[PDB]
Parts: C-alpha cells; structure tokens; sequence
DNA sequence: TACAGATTTTATGTTTAGATCTTTTATGCTTGCTTTTCAAA
DNA sequence: TTTGAAAAGCAAGCATAAAAGATCTAAACATAAAATCTGTA
C-alpha cells in the first residue's frame, strides 16, 4: 500500500483512501491455473502432514504441561476458552478426552462422560443437544406450573436444573467440549442463552474454542459473569482440515 | 464419521491433584498436598463470607422493595440499575389476596400475549391458592365474585430496556382501565438499566403524567454506595490477614477492572481475588510456609530461592555497610502481623460509624494506605481535619514479603481474564516466530507459515485487495526449487511426484496454499467477498491495533 | 422581531403526541388497518422499525397540505402569511 | 370374560421462529471537473 | 519564498445492494373425544 501508517487508526485511516479508477487492476481468476479437487486435496493433506510438522509437534508438547493448570481452573468453576491461531479440535479433544476424564473420574474416588459438540458443523442444533444433555443428566420434568404460557421448555429445564443443583455436592458429571463456540448456528442468542445457563451449573466442566477475531460480541454482562471464562491463547498454526469441509472450498 | 456429525457423545475407557511439583520438580509430594489443603481453607473462609454477604444483599433489597411497595392510580417503582434477578415476595394478609404476575421482552411480542400471560397467571395463583375463564381484563372485574376477595397485583417488568415501549405503553394504558373496579389496585415495578430519562422520551406524555401520579425511585446498582462491595473486599482481607499481603498494582488492578464494569463488578472482584489466590498457591512454593507448622522443612533450594529478595538484598547491603543462622532468623522473622489491614479495618469503621462518611470505597482507601497516601485520601471530605494525626499510618517494608504476595507483574491477571484477545490473534499473525519454535528442515526455515505471509502481505496492501495480485505477491515470497525439492521427497506418493514432473507445478502448489489461507482468513473474519458470484476483489475488515 | 411564548422542545412533544392522535400526521408508508384479521395477526407479531428509534427521528406525512391551510385558516389569524412559501 | 382406568389415535387450535419475495431507498463505482497542501527549485 | 502538480474533494449518473415488511409456513406448545390397550375381579 501506498501508505504511511499500517497499524492503529492511523493505518485504518491512511488505507482506506479512494482509489481512482484507472488505478485498478482487472485481473481476475481466468489467467490464475486451473486445478482440480483431486490434486488439491493431495498437496493440502501433504503440506499439512510434513510443512512445519516438527516445530509444531513441539509446541504441542509445550502446551501439554498446562493440562494441570487447566484441570486446577476446571475445578473452581471457570469455563475455560480457547483461541488462537489455527484449529483446536486435536488440543480439546487429546485435553479433554485423554486427560481430563479419567483425572476428574480418579479425583472423586467409569470415567466421566464427555459430550463433543461441533460448531463447525452449520446443523448444530440446541434442542438435540439439550436432548443428550436429558439423556445424560436425567433432570427432573417441569411441572404445569412451571410450564408458564408457551415459554421455553429448553431454557425453563435448565433453571430448574441451576436451582437444583445448587444444593448437590459439587462433584463433575458432565464434560461439555463445545468446538467452535463461534460457529454458524452455536453463536445464535437462544444456543449462547442455553449455553452460558448450562456453565453457571459448577457439576457440568465447560471447554469451548473460539475462531473469530470478533467473538467477545457475542457476550454482554449477564453472558460473560454466566460463562465465568479463562482465556487461553493456543495458537499453533495447525491446517484445520476437519473444518474446511463444511464450506465449499475450490469456489 | 464423529468429525462430520452436529454432536456426540464419548464414553472413554480409563485404565490425583492439579498442583504439580515446584523447586525445579525437586519439592516433595506432601508439600504438594498442603499446598492443596491450605488453598481449600482460604477458598472456603473467602467464600463463605462471599456468600453471607450475597444472602445479605437479596435481604436487604427485598426489605426495601417491600417497605416501597406497602407504605386510583398505579404504585410505581422504578428499580435503577436492577439486572431483574431480585425475587419478590409479597404478603400474606387475609381478604385480599396479592398476585405477581412477571413480565419480559420475550413474553411480551404484543399487548395481547401481554394480558393473556398475566390473567393466565392471575387465575392460575388464585386457584391455586384456595370452570374456566377468558383470559382477559374482565376476570379482574368479575374477581370478587369468582373469589370473594380484593384483587392486588404487582407487576414486574423484568428487563424494560429491552422491551418495545409502544406495546408497554399501549399495555399500561389498557391496565388503567381496572381503576374504576374498586377491588383492585395495581402496582408496577420497572427495572432500568439506563437512566430514568431514556425510558421518559420513550412513552407517550399522558403515559408519563398517569405514571407521575404516585412514583418513587429506588437505585440499587452492584455497588451503590460502594457499601456491598467493600464487604467483600474486607473479608478477603480478613482471609489473607497475618497471612499474604496486597501489592499496590494489585490494588490499582482491582480498581481499574471495577471502573469497566458497570451491573457485574462484585462477580467480577470476587474472580480476579479468586485467582489471584489460585495463581499463588499454585506458583509459590513458599506457600506450605503459610500454615507455621511446616517451617521445619527448609531446604538448601528454599534458602537459595528466598537468598534472591530485593528487601533482604537492601538488609544485608546495609548490614554489610554498617545458613543456620539465616534459617533461625528465616523462622522468626515472619511471625509479626503486618497492621496494614487491622489499621484499614479502623480507620473504616471510623469513618462509617463516627464521622457518619459512607460513600467511600474500602478498596481506594487500602490503595492509599498502602502507597502511604491515606492523608490525601482523606481530605476530599472535608470533615476528618481534627483526625489527621489520629489515623495516620505509614507502612512497614518488612523484609521478604514478596514471597508472600498478591502482585501484578507478569501480566498473568491480564492473559487470562481480561486479555487483548484481537490484538493476540494479529501479534500471533504478524510474528509467528513468537509462536512457533525455530529448531523437511530446509523448508522450514527459509518458507513461513502460509497464514503468517498471508497476513504480512494482508497488513501492507490497500482496503481493496484484488486476489490475482495478491496471489502473485504471494508467490514472489516463496522458494521454487526449494518447494520443488520439498514435494519430491516423499517417493512413496506417485501423483505427487506426477504432478512435480508438470512445469506448471509451482504455481499449482501456490494456489492451493493462497486458497486453503484465503478460505482460513475469511472464516477468521479477517477478508470480505465483494459480491457472491463474483470472487474477485477482497475487503479487509481488521487491522492491527486498533 | 417585528411577544409570543417559545415553547422548549420538551413540552411541543406533548403536541406533536396530540396532532398524531388527530390523525393530522401518518407514520410514513404505513399500511394501518389491515383488511382482514389474518393481515393483522400477522402484523401484529412484527416489530416495526418506527417502533423501536427515538420519537424524534420518525418520519411522518401530512393528512392535510399547506394549500389546504391557507385555503381553511382565515385571514385575521395572526400565523396565516407563513401557509404561503 | 367384564370392566374401570390409563394410554394412543386422530384431530384441531395457539404461538413463536424463521423463509421468501417484492418494493423502495441507500450506496458504491465512473468520469469529468475544481481546490489544495507538500516535495522540489 | 515560489511552483506546480498530483492527491483530495464535488457532483451527476446509474447499476446494484440492502432495509423494510407483506405473506406465509414449520415447529413448538396445547387440548380433547373416541378408540384401544391393560391389569385386575
């Protein structure tokens, strides 16, 4: 850019100036080569399988020693957020899969279940997800009282279930590995609603990935003191092959 | 496929703390477990006054809610700075009976969901207390004969900047019509978020001068008056008393978080005390020495840590200007009560109970007793001139204190509760040798990461970027022959090495890795597609800093 | 300049409220009684964007043209030369 | 076997969440023209 | 201290994106009479 300032207001000012016409190029993608979704496809899964693998193994083994400390902040009540820089899935799923589970289930002596939602996936869906949530927890039924006039039976369920477990031992029943808290159908107010009620419950352990630089609008006051977040950066580069599935790619 | 699916389920097979080993993995495993059991006694003896404290505040709030509300026209309340999570409860006094009927935006699409939730709720309360009904204004007239009691309703309106002011408008005129009933009195409780003079330029003028008739204003923000939350903070002094001090940047750190948050800040305190007391016992192995029993367990490593501290560096260079012995005087030397919180315990029952000063903040108070600067806290009021001389304190810079420490230094309060989570994502962009370390060898170190040189490439262009010439400034950046000998080393793969045979490889291969980052960039939210059958110009939607 | 009380902008909202009422003004492009009551359950469960902006910024119509009011307000009223332009 | 009671089937009403399509209005690019401050004489 | 000239701003025109909302349907929520199952007497 023809510029003095990049970062700052400053940058943001001094780059959006008005381009004249004549100044701007017309290429476009028919003089860029054509491939096909065959050979895309083989140099993606080979880059991301021998580019900077070593380096990255490495960090990896970095950020494993920060499973206790994670552990230490599962155990206080707070929902643990991770952002960064490349995909999460491996990290949540090796953290919460391969260490936490059977570190909780040891702690409070099978293993403690864990349920994996995909918000990368854009059929997502909360009443489902409510639905395993049932099936796991067993709560209690509304009563017609509590019912009121065609409210939320989903949101009324959840406050029946934060009164009631208000009272238990505070022991870990549930792991909720929420991928993609910024995905297209999870970062929906009713889905962030059900969410952030889900997280005050300090029986249900909460760790969730962010993608967009734009998340924390997701969440007000009553949000944010509901979810209780720490937030991790994790970044690690990593090629996010599972995700870019989910939108059309060669297009 | 569990990858590709919306969500499951995992039951692993499985085949005991989180603190680990400090002293370089060198501290035994039962100074671990004290560390663990004296972390849970102060966890508990902050968070049981936490919580006497929060049952105090839903007290108190009910008491004055009550005494507004029962010492032709409407009882108004307007609760300022309510969050809408006070449970009300009303009386219980014969020949009337008394019905809350709680109203939000989302039950509130129209005025008719409006009236039909509420006599819904009316009929329901008062058949529950001792044929149906249309549910509508009319069984408030004809409630005398269906129950033969006075009516007296209260409603709630939890959330009202929320919620659309011409259906609460239209919905408050259409309940002055029960005014004329005679059985019945109506009162209304608004919980505002804002001020009193947004919801005032959003009703009508006639809705006003109704509602002006019999009103009254009741602010209970989180800390009105500072008073609930200097409760909290005193028990965590009281928690931490003889035990841990409080760095001044702590202190100013806690001020700061609290300026941010308006409706939320007692939540708020409570977590960055929470863990800051977490990141203590977590980092300092010193922390066994907290509890006076464990002092027999000195070791060379814990007289080498403690020999590194800048009060006792000043000590000993004034000593030395004017190990046993060092562990004798290490054992006695921390037994004294440091009087800081016990002089700022007085001084603010001083204040609250004799000069009869309660708008003042405990937690600026500790701030300047702790910078030495209680004098210049304390004349603002104008009042406390005769007591000068009689609450004046200065400091005592005891010696290895910082062992024993609530400080703010490492930005660890700052990454892990309130981090610059934007300008994180672009420093990690922009400097990804920060990232990843620097140990395919050749490759690695001559070609970056592909989302790195896409977002250097992405900070020095324009606010239109056109995707053919930033594929090409993409493609001048990086190694042909070294790529070139990067893809042919894999012999076990044959179209690979195929298609490096093609003179058109270089240019394939830096498609397919501008496109996998262009795509990684979008969903990021970083660039914008133009059009959506276009695909050929870029917008940047962020930039770094700012 | 060539004494009539000038009324703050705080108190003409009460009759601008009033000249609404006396359907003097119309919100702008507004349907306002649906023909049927299915028309009207519908648009009884939509926000309309009027509804939710300060009273201030609403756009509104006349029911009634300047031409009309110099036609209908007689000569000795004392605001009758400012219905010309 | 008969039968009172509980559940299912068939059938419809109530309310909220969201999709689609149209119409009118904002807005972004084109192109030609006028003003203005900044890197050399 | 001037210069002048290339960047910045104005403005008419016009294709096009988008706001607003009319119209509608799916889905959650809700009720109910007749039929059918179900455990006993």
């Amino acid at each position: 850019s023809a510029s003095s300032f990049l970062d700052t207001f400053e940058g943001y000012f001094d780059q959006r100036k008005i381009v004249r016409t004549n100044a701007k190029s017309r290429h476009t993608m028919s003089m860029a080569p054509d491939v096909t979704r065959e050979e895309f496809s083989l140099v993606s899964n080979f880059f991301n399988e021998n580019f900077q693998k070593r380096p990255r193994q490495k960090l990896f083994e970095i950020q494993k020693k920060m499973f206790p400390q994670y552990w230490f902040e599962l155990t206080q009540g707070f929902s643990l957020l991770f952002y960064g820089v490349g995909s999460k899935r491996n990290f949540l799923e090796e953290f919460a899969i391969d260490y936490l589970s059977p570190k909780i289930a040891y702690s409070q002596l099978n293993s403690i279940p864990c349920l994996i939602l995909n918000g990368y996936n854009p059929s997502c869906n909360y009443r489902d997800v409510f639905k395993e949530i049932t099936d796991l927890l067993v709560p209690a039924e509304l009563t017609r009282s509590e019912t009121k006039y065609w409210g939320n039976h989903v949101i009324l369920q959840i406050q029946k279930m934060i009164d009631f477990y208000k009272n238990q031992p505070l022991d870990i029943k549930l792991i909720l590995v929420v991928h993609n808290l910024d995905g297209p159908s999870i970062r929906k107010n009713t889905f962030q609603t059900m969410l952030s009620f889900l997280s005050v419950i300090r029986q249900i352990a909460i760790v969730a990935s962010t993608d967009h630089i734009y998340a924390p609008l997701l969440w007000d006051n009553m949000k944010a003191q509901n979810y209780n977040f720490v937030f991790h950066d994790i970044s690690n580069f990593e090629p996010s092959t599972v995700e870019s599935t989910f939108q059309d790619v060669m297009k | 496929a569990d990858a590709q699916r919306s969500h499951y389920t995992v039951y692993p097979s499985l085949p005991h703390i989180p603190f680990v080993k400090l002293l370089s993995g060198k501290e035994s495993e039962v100074n671990v477990e004290k560390r663990w059991e004296l972390y849970h006694q102060l966890h508990s003896h902050f968070h049981d006054q936490v919580d006497h404290i929060i049952d105090n505040i839903e007290a108190d709030l009910k008491a004055e809610i009550s005494d507004l509300l029962y010492s032709r026209c409407f009882n108004t309340i307007f609760l300022l700075g309510s969050d809408s999570t006070t449970k009300i409860e009303l009386k219980d006094e014969s020949s009337r009976y008394n019905v809350l009927i709680e109203l939000t935006p989302k039950e509130s699409p129209n005025v008719r969901m409006m009236l039909r939730r509420s006599m819904y709720k009316l009929y329901s309360a008062a058949d529950a207390e001792e044929n149906d009904v249309s549910y509508d204004l009319s069984l408030v007239e004809n409630f005398k004969r269906l129950f033969g009691k006075d009516l007296a309703m209260v409603f709630n309106f939890k959330d009202v900047d929320s919620i659309n002011f011409n259906t609460l408008d239209n919905f408050i005129i259409l309940l002055k019509s029960a005014f004329k009933y005679d059985h019945v009195k109506i009162s209304l409780i608004f919980n505002i978020n804002t001020n009193l003079s947004n919801i005032e330029k959003n009703l009508r003028q006639s809705t006003i001068r109704l509602l002006k008739r019999n009103y009254h204003k009741l602010d209970v923000s989180s800390n009105k008056g500072f008073k609930y939350g200097n409760q909290i903070f005193q028990s965590f002094l009281d928690t931490v008393d003889g035990k841990l001090n409080l760095s001044d940047r702590f202190v100013e750190f806690i001020l700061s978080k609290m300026a941010n948050n308006t409706n939320h800040n007692l939540q708020l305190l409570t977590k960055m005390l929470d863990y800051s007391l977490m990141s203590y016992f977590f980092q300092n192995a010193f922390s066994v020495f907290i509890d006076p029993v464990n002092v027999d367990f000195l070791n060379d490593d814990y007289l080498k840590i403690l020999s590194r501290c800048p009060t006792f560096m000043f000590f000993v260079e004034g000593l030395i200007k004017q190990n046993r012995g060092l562990e004798e005087f290490f054992v006695e030397f921390l037994v004294r009560e440091n009087p800081i919180n016990g002089h700022a315990k007085f001084v603010a029952r001083f204040l609250e109970e004799e000069l009869n000063i309660t708008n003042f903040n405990l937690i600026e108070l500790y701030h300047n007793l702790l910078i030495g600067k209680l004098d210049s806290y304390l004349d603002r009021w104008s009042a406390c001139k005769e007591y000068k001389d009689r609450l004046h304190f200065e400091p005592i810079d005891t010696i290895f204190q910082e062992l024993f420490t609530l400080d703010n230094r490492s930005g660890l309060l700052t990454q892990s509760i309130f981090p610059s989570y934007k300008s994180n994502i672009e420093d990690n962009l922009l400097s990804w040798e920060q990232v990843l370390p620097s140990l395919s060898g050749d490759l690695d170190k001559i070609m970056a990461p592909v989302l790195g040189q896409l977002f250097k490439l992405y900070r020095e262009a324009n606010m239109t970027i056109n995707i053919y010439d930033f594929y090409i400034a993409f493609r001048e950046t990086l190694p042909k022959e070294e790529i070139l000998n990067f893809i042919r080393k894999d012999p076990s793969n044959t179209k690979l090495l195929e298609l490096a045979e093609t003179p058109d490889a270089f240019d394939k291969v830096a498609l397919i890795l501008f496109m996998q980052a262009i795509f990684a960039f979008e969903n990021m939210g970083l660039i914008k597609f133009q059009s959506t059958k276009s695909y050929d110009l870029v917008e940047k939607c962020v930039w770094r800093g700012i | 300049s060539r004494t009539i009380k000038l009324w703050l902008k705080k108190d003409v909202k009460n009759v601008w409220e009033n000249l609404v009422q006396l359907d003097f003004f119309t919100e702008k492009s507004a349907v306002g009684l649906r023909d049927n009551a299915t028309a009207a359950f519908y648009a009884s469960n939509y926000q309309f964007q009027g509804t939710m902006i300060p009273f201030d910024l609403r756009s509104y119509q006349m029911q009634i043209i300047l031409q009309e009011l110099r036609r209908i307000i007689p000569k000795s009223n004392m605001y009758y030369s400012w219905t010309q332009l």
